[PDB]
């Protein structure tokens, strides 16, 4: 029995720039002409 | 060196929280959620067309 000092205590990550982009849902919108004739 | 010695540390380990990656769960798929209704505004639609 003799102590010997047994104890020996001893003891930001990737900073940066982001831009976050989301998935389109806008359906494409465009122009349609249609050509038609009643005959009453 | 065989008289021994004393262990007078209070040991007090404690384990670090382990990392959780969440899953981004999902109860209905898009198909049954377009399924799930009794009127469907596309077929309707072609059916008059």
């Amino acid at each position: 029995i003799r102590f010997e000092r047994n104890i020996v205590c001893t003891s930001d990550l990737d900073e940066g720039i982001m831009v976050v982009y989301k998935r389109n849902i806008v359906a494409h919108t465009f122009k349609v002409r249609v050509y038609q004739k009643v005959l009453t | 060196s065989s008289i021994s010695t004393v262990d007078s540390m209070i040991a007090l380990d404690i384990d670090p929280l382990e990392n959780t990656d969440f899953r981004v769960l999902e109860l209905y798929s898009q198909k049954e959620l377009r399924s799930s209704n009794v009127f469907d505004l596309e077929e309707i639609m072609r059916e008059f067309n």
